[PDB]
């Protein structure tokens, strides 16, 4: 249950995340919050059919998010606690 | 009186040159004295083993 | 040289140090 | 000339900045008092941080760190500009006798004590990363120039050549017939020079090519007196040059090449335990246990 | 709040919600990521580009998609007792 904290749980590991507008930023994680607020450093964008971008940090709202994609470098069985 | 202006100009020229000759011969002595400080340090690492 | 005069001299040493710099001894003492 | 008086208790030890610009002293007093070398000859510092004499005074290379050895049990490591005491290493358990830190980077010290034990530091880390035991008390250490060995002199007379690497004795040289009260190492790196209590100043070749007997040059006219004390030494910036603490008030350099004297200054009171040469112009600063600093250019 | 609270009086570039981009100078946020941005530039997307100027813009938490750094911020011991005089040494006789 409660996921949300499941996604704090996740921090300094890599991601991609798709945003709700097209947007996709690529990103290791730090910080994240009770409303699913992101955090990201070391940051590579690219938008919506526009060319990519690469930034030293970026804070990303919690309702514009959509998919997540993790790492295979998760063994995922620790979750259950 | 001329030539004090001739010993003048080559006590100049006797310095610059000597002091340059001997100023090698310590470079000479620093690049020789590094490189043979090493090899003694480069065999106790042979007498390490 | 002996190792015997120089255990001696330690000790000399030692003794003459620790009261030299002993703590009652500091600049800002005042007797009690 | 200048005298330099407001120490409340003998001075054992002063140094040049390396830039020459600024001059530290302290002594039995426990303060470390910070002055001008130029103009008025002011003082801008009261190091406080210690609670027992403070035995040596050390810069490092770039003058940024003052390194103070003290009778506490502890070396204190000072910021030059803030005076703020930056660490305490308190590994020792007897009087503090001497300090020196490293030539070359990092930023390592190496220590001597009266528990006889030998101890390098470094000041990332709180803890001794190694130490030597030696039988008896050191009074005085320093390093070699390649920051890899350590140096130690003793009231066993013999000196001691340490290798950090092999944490082995590695040569030993044998000379002096009494304690070795201070040790100093030229510029250069090839040479170090010895005060003992023997009443002779002796310079050796440290380079890892001596002849087998190393004594190379033989000082004397220094005199020690009944007080024991921690006569130190020094070089010249260029070599030429050597100074010795004595406690006949005179105040001794000598000419390294002709052997002789060339300079005997009188007009100090007591026993001179430390002389030190300003690195670019020729100044000399004593440092005696009448209280007093003076300085006077040489020519 | 500790991640966000590191950025504070930075020059601070967002992304709305219509695809805009605000440029500002960042000094308030809220429970809602309502937002208080000050000496603050409008800017759109050769393809044309162009730079509109705004004064103290109150943000609405809602919009807000992302935001960024660029830019740096538009931002001993005591005196002793000694006295050093002039002197001279003189010889003590013997």
């Amino acid at each position: 249950m409660k996921l949300v904290r499941f996604l704090m749980k996740l921090s300094h590991e890599t991601v991609t995340i798709e945003l709700k507008n097209g947007t996709q930023v690529h990103g290791t994680i730090t910080g994240v919050d009770v409303s699913m607020n992101t955090h990201l450093k070391a940051v590579k964008m690219t938008l919506k059919n526009r060319e990519p971008v690469q930034l030293e940090t970026l804070s990303i709202r919690g309702n514009n998010i959509r998919y997540f994609i993790l790492p295979d470098s998760l063994p995922l069985d620790t979750l259950l606690v | 009186e001329e030539l004090k202006k001739h010993e003048d100009s080559a006590i100049p020229r006797r310095l610059e040159c000597l002091k340059e000759d001997v100023q090698r011969q310590q470079e000479r002595e620093k690049e020789l004295q590094h490189r043979y400080a090493d090899l003694l340090l480069e065999k106790e690492t042979l007498k390490s083993k | 040289m002996s190792e015997e005069k120089l255990q001696e001299k330690a000790r000399k040493w030692q003794q003459l140090q620790a009261k030299r710099y002993a703590e009652k001894r500091k600049f800002g003492f005042v007797d009690a | 000339i200048m005298l330099l008086s407001g120490h409340e208790g003998e001075v054992y030890c002063c140094k040049f900045h390396p830039n020459g610009s600024t001059l530290a002293s302290a002594g039995f007093d426990r303060l470390i008092l910070l002055w001008n070398v130029y103009g008025d000859c002011d003082n801008y510092a009261t190091l406080k941080g210690h609670s027992g004499a403070v035995m040596e005074l050390h810069y490092n290379t770039d003058g940024s760190m003052l390194f103070s050895a003290s009778t506490d049990k502890t070396v204190a490591v000072w910021d030059s500009e803030t005076g703020e005491r930056v660490k305490r290493l308190k590994g020792h358990t007897s009087f503090v006798n001497s300090c020196y830190p490293a030539r070359r980077g990092p930023q390592l010290v190496c220590t001597g004590s009266d528990d006889g034990t030998v101890k390098l530091w470094d000041i990332r880390k709180k803890a001794a990363i190694q130490t030597f035991q030696n039988t008896y008390q050191v009074l005085a250490v320093t390093f070699n120039d390649t920051s890899d060995q350590i140096i130690s002199g003793g009231i066993d007379n013999d000196i001691k050549v340490w290798d950090l690497r092999q944490n082995k004795l590695t040569y030993t040289m044998r000379g002096h017939a009494d304690s070795v009260t201070g040790l100093s190492l030229s510029s250069e790196g090839s040479y170090l020079l010895s005060n003992a209590m023997d009443n002779t100043v002796r310079v050796w070749d440290v380079r890892p090519f001596a002849p087998k007997e190393r004594c190379v040059k033989i000082f004397q006219g220094n005199v020690h007196n009944f007080e024991k004390n921690l006569l130190r030494c020094s070089w010249s910036p260029d070599g030429s040059k050597i100074a010795a603490g004595s406690a006949d008030r005179f105040v001794y350099v000598w000419d390294t090449t002709s052997r002789r004297i060339l300079y005997k200054l009188p007009g100090h009171a007591g026993s001179i335990n430390e002389v030190a040469f300003h690195p670019d112009e020729p100044i000399i600063i004593s440092a005696s246990s009448d209280k007093r600093l003076y300085m006077g250019e040489i020519q | 709040s500790s991640k966000m609270l590191q950025h504070i009086d930075y020059r601070m570039r967002c992304i709305l919600q219509d695809g805009r981009i605000f440029i500002g100078t960042f000094k308030a946020f809220d429970k809602h990521m309502n937002l208080i941005l000050c000496d603050c530039d409008e800017f759109r997307k050769a393809e044309r580009e162009e730079k509109r100027v705004l004064g103290l813009v109150l943000l609405r938490g809602e919009n807000l998609v992302s935001m960024t750094v660029e830019g740096p911020p538009p931002k001993g011991a005591a005196g002793g007792p000694g006295i050093g005089r002039a002197a001279g040494r003189g010889i003590p006789a013997g």
